[PDB]
């Protein structure tokens, strides 16, 4: 518990660091591209892009914060990092979903409806991600609980291509304690809801396996 | 340009680790 | 026919001016969004856009050319070029399909294949815009031709919410008649030309009522 | 920002024949 207290508080702040509350961003909204749903429009695309590079690069931050992620090969921390990136940014967006406007905000506080999220770059994933962030909201998770479930599912030795699997199982294993222990303890009243958190990786994946093959269109430079 | 998401992904990350 | 010679020479001369033939231009290709269909992509939507709307200042600048145009009403001249410039547009690209590499050439000599076209603008009536330059090509139209065809497009004395509807009348019938004795006297072995050509806005008109109802995205703007 | 083709054509004349 003190080397599990001092784990959760590690990742609670790795998250908080790299990603703000929503309470603690300035939200913003547009009227651009609200009529309806088109394949595409350019301006919420351009930003959209931008706001998700920003956001890897972030995630990228955030994995380097976590203990002994440095101390494996570039190789596997680029290899983990490929393998869960989309996952965390599914994950991140969707933990800025305002129920009562069925908006989503960006890390800059742009606020955008379903429509404008169709056409900002979800596109024909809209209601996917939208149907999960709505699924997050009973779970009510905190910094420490999202910080840790992102944690576990980049930290994972079973991706194909890793060179020193077993280190990553090492790493792996404390972080599931942590919430394990962290859940139990923070609502003793339901205790389903360590295994309910760690099984929404695996809609995270549903998700981003269908998104990854997906051929998106940028600028030449 | 066309690319896959995959693909770009890989890119920014690959880019943020070079020395 | 010395007034009909007059009249085709101006028309010829209208088109000519405001746009170049293949043969004039400097044709470049490129490699961008070559590989598959996509919905779109942005940088050669950029490129489609700017050259679209540089030919509807040309498509404007070709009527205030024809006899007569400039005699009718501001309100009557919008109306005209509002009814049948993308008819012109469609008509124009296509005069500038080369059949061996399935290529079109805008203004620049910037040249696409069937697949850059539709991730372009073209979209889902790529086809349909092909098949239109493919029935072209047996037609074998000259400048006078494809410039007598465009002006008896534009000028339509049918169109709504004319002022003076009578007018624009008054000047499409030396247009019909330029054009029928002009076919006439370059293929006298070719009876049906003439009324093969005109029906050729028929099949502008079911590409264009489609183009034009789409929605597209902009840069605000 | 949508617009309808036929919306934006319109536009662009009408600004043309500006004076
Ligand atoms: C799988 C799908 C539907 C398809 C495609 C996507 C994309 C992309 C992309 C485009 C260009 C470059 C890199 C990636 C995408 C992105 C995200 C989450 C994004 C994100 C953005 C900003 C923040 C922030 O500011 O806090 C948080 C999360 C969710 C689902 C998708
Ligand atoms: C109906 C369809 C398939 C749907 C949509 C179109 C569009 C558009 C648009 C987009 C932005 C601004 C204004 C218009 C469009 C355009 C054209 C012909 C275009 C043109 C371009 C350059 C040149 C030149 O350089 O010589 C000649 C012809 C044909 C079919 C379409």
């Amino acid at each position: 518990t003190p080397e599990v207290g001092e784990l959760i508080e590690k990742v609670r702040k790795a998250h908080q660091e790299t990603f703000p509350a929503l309470c603690q961003l300035g939200k913003y909204t547009t009227n651009n591209s609200s009529e309806q749903r088109v394949s595409l429009d350019i301006d919420l695309w351009d930003k959209f892009s931008e706001l998700s590079t920003k956001c890897i690069i972030k995630t990228v931050e955030f994995a380097k914060q976590l203990p002994g992620f440095t101390t494996l090969t570039i190789a596997d921390q680029i290899t983990l990092l490929k393998a869960a990136c989309l996952d965390i940014l599914i994950l991140r967006i969707c933990t800025r979903y305002t129920p009562e406007q069925d908006t989503m905000t960006f890390s800059d506080g742009l606020t955008l409806n379903r429509t404008q999220m169709h056409n900002a770059g979800f596109g024909p994933l809209t209601d996917l991600v939208f149907a999960f962030a709505n699924q997050l909201l009973p779970l009510e998770m905190d910094d420490a609980e999202t910080g840790l479930l992102s944690a576990i599912c980049l930290i994972c030795g079973d991706r194909q291509d890793l060179e020193q699997p077993d280190r990553v199982d090492m790493l792996q294993e404390p972080l599931l304690e942590a919430l394990k222990v962290y859940v139990r303890k923070r609502r003793p009243s339901r205790p389903h809801m360590f295994p309910k958190m760690l099984m929404k990786i695996t809609d995270l994946r549903s998700i981003s396996a269908k998104g990854a093959e997906r051929v998106i269109t940028l600028k030449m430079e | 340009r066309l690319i896959t998401l995959a693909d770009h992904i890989c890119q920014i990350i690959t880019q943020d680790f070079a020395r």
